[PDB]
């Protein structure tokens, strides 16, 4: 099963499955080498964006009751910008 | 059930999932895949409790109510090589700014 | 002709359960015969209700506070059918998987008074992107090209 | 005459909202108007000279009808009640509480000791006029009731309903004697007994009117050419001159047929919205027509 390294600005590496990551076209392109650097995106935000990916892939096309995806006020604006850039 | 995990070590963090009904030996065969270091050489912890290779993930306190996709449970990772034992060290994530005055 | 998103007046009744499997206060919206959205009374989260509607009628469901689009039986539009073995039809109202962008706009919208959107230290594009609040009309075009 | 020459004579714009019903008094001296403006207005039947305003109903009024003697007036309001009024005073004698939703149609019995109501609530009710007490609650139809009319002697009651059914009720028992079934079940938007009393006139929302011999259960006539696909449009027997059938339409016209040939003899032009209610004067060749929100006017017409 294929993984990729998403590296934050503060240099935290995050290993997510290729699929979960391709949830962003922005990232699809950055890859189209198994690693991606984000000058603008700090760990605390790129952690939540990887959580969002796992969440998206799980609860998409599931007959199950789907839960709210939570965002603390403190990180809403940055995650928002990050979302906009990644287009996901 | 299913469980959603962050397996962390220093400035590395692995996003992965498994069944509540999974042994912590199973979770190390996954890590062996990614980091190329076999399970004998791995020591997994829930906060600061070493996890026994035979126990189930649900055994250790990893429920589907605690380890969701949107908020996965953290799993400490330190390595070992013969008689030398790397200490568990998890680098904390960046901080946000102060909430702008408008919020 | 007439609008494509409207209720067919079959005049044959259908018992249905509005089952709220969502964390939001659901608003049940009925599309009348002339294609015009008509509001119904609100379902607190978790709650459920046996209601009277007709075969061929058209429903959709939204956050009542914020008009955020919700799903029903995994799609956006509910059309009651003929009840069998006296079994009511089940309308399961869930959240969709909102894009991270959309879920964030929601959270920012919920956090900030529209007057202050522009006091937010973000791209210009996001201001109008925020200010483009969700609306039934503002979607009805999408579904029309689908059906 | 072979065809009438009805000609506009007066326009009455006292109502602030759509006009639901117009009815000439049985003597032929007054016209009464009902509108969503929650008001009944009286006018002289010849000169259109506004007489007075009746108020009380808490919501839109759907219909009104006159007692045999022209001193009493009942109204069917959305407010879920009916109200019996003295004309001469304009005071509410009785409010009639019993219906679970909007009241649409109302009539007196020939002897004017009873009232019959039709409701959204799918029920037909009968009322003691002296008391205000509801004597019966026929469980008539599966959907709402468009019209209720007493036959010549008060023995029978006919009801129309959106379930697409016409029913004949024994007034005494409250039980249903015959129920007229159609090929389809087009919603029946209006019904009335003939002046003789042997046939009923029924409007269906398929742009059609029909004269049924109820005893025989044979369809004698069909009248077409107008638009009636949505609203419940009153029709009439015109007898003061030739034998005409008179109906409103959703093309803002008043249509007039030769009862016998079924050929259209006149379309009256003037109204800016659907003509919901028409009324024929008891004695003289005179029609009243009323239309909805984009008109809000009554028009009186005269012939030879």
């Amino acid at each position: 099963m294929m993984y990729v390294k998403l590296i934050s600005s503060d240099g935290h590496e995050f290993i997510v499955k290729r699929e979960h990551a391709l949830t962003s076209g922005t990232i699809k392109a950055m890859l189209s080498t198994n690693e991606v650097n984000f000058r603008e995106i700090p760990s605390h935000v790129l952690s939540k964006v990887c959580m969002y990916f796992t969440y998206k892939v799980r609860y998409t096309n599931s007959s199950t009751e789907i839960p709210e995806f939570p965002i603390a006020p403190e990180i809403a604006l940055e995650l928002l910008m990050a979302a906009n850039f990644l287009d996901c | 059930m299913d469980v959603f995990l962050m397996i962390r070590r220093h400035k590395t963090t692995i996003f992965t999932d498994a069944k509540e009904s999974s042994t912590v030996f199973e979770l190390k065969r996954i890590v062996e895949g990614i980091l190329k270091r076999p399970p004998d050489e791995q020591r997994l912890y829930k906060d600061d409790q070493l996890l026994d290779d035979g126990k189930t993930l649900g055994e250790c306190g990893f429920t589907s109510q605690t380890a969701r996709p949107q908020a996965p449970a953290t799993v400490g990772l330190a390595f070992r090589a013969d008689d030398t034992f790397e200490a568990l060290c998890i680098e904390p994530f960046s901080s946000p700014p102060e909430l702008p005055d408008v919020m | 002709p007439r609008p494509v998103l409207r209720s067919v007046n079959s005049r044959e009744p259908s018992q249905v359960i509005f089952c709220n499997r969502s964390p939001r206060v659901v608003l049940p919206v009925w599309l009348n015969f002339d294609g015009e959205p008509q509001p119904y009374p609100t379902l607190p989260p978790g709650t459920g209700r046996r209601i009277h509607s007709y075969r061929g009628h058209l429903w959709l469901f939204r956050d009542a506070g914020t008009h955020d689009g919700l799903l029903v039986n995994q799609t956006e539009l509910f059309v009651p059918s003929l009840n069998v073995d006296g079994q009511p039809i089940f309308a399961n109202i869930t959240l969709p998987v909102y894009t991270l962008k959309e879920r964030c706009l929601q959270v920012v919208r919920s956090l900030v008074k529209p007057e202050n959107y522009r006091r937010l230290d973000i791209v210009r594009s996001l201001y109008e992107d925020l200010e483009d609040h969700p609306n039934v009309q503002k979607d009805l075009e999408r579904l029309t090209q689908e059906r | 005459p072979v065809k009438p020459n009805y000609a506009l004579k007066f326009t009455l714009a006292g109502h602030t909202k759509a006009v639901s019903s117009v009815k000439f008094s049985p003597n032929g001296e007054w016209l009464a108007s009902s509108s969503a403006d929650k008001l009944i207005k009286i006018w002289g039947a010849y000169d259109g000279k506004f007489e007075k305003t009746i108020s009380g109903h808490k919501l839109g009024i759907s219909d009104v009808a006159w007692s045999s003697d022209s001193n009493l007036l009942v109204s069917a309001s959305d407010d879920k009640t009916l109200k019996i009024w003295d004309v001469s005073s304009g005071k509410c004698l009785k409010t009639l509480k019993g219906h679970s939703n909007y009241v649409f149609c109302c009539n007196f019995n020939p002897q004017s000791n009873l009232i019959v109501s039709g409701s959204f609530d799918e029920s037909v009710r009968i009322w003691d006029v002296k008391t205000g007490k509801c004597l019966k609650t026929l469980p008539a139809h599966s959907d709402p009731v468009s019209a209720v009319h007493f036959n010549r002697d008060g023995s029978l009651i006919v009801s129309s309903s959106y379930d697409g059914l016409c029913r004949i009720w024994d007034t005494a028992s409250g039980q249903c004697l015959k129920t007229l079934i159609d090929d389809d079940n087009p919603p029946v938007s209006f019904v009335k007994f003939s002046p003789n009393g042997k046939y009923i006139l029924a409007a269906t929302l398929d742009n059609t009117l029909k004269l049924w011999d109820y005893s025989k259960g044979k369809c004698l006539k069909t009248y077409t050419g107008h638009k009636n696909e949505k609203y419940c449009i009153f029709a009439n027997f015109s007898v003061t001159g030739g034998k005409w059938i008179v109906s409103g339409s959703e093309d803002n016209l008043v249509y007039i047929w030769n009862l016998q040939t079924k050929e259209i003899v006149q379309k009256l032009q003037g109204h800016t919205d659907v003509v919901i209610s028409t009324a024929c004067h008891p004695t003289e060749n005179i029609i009243a027509s009323a239309a909805l929100e984009n008109d809000k006017t009554i028009k009186l017409w005269k012939s030879d």
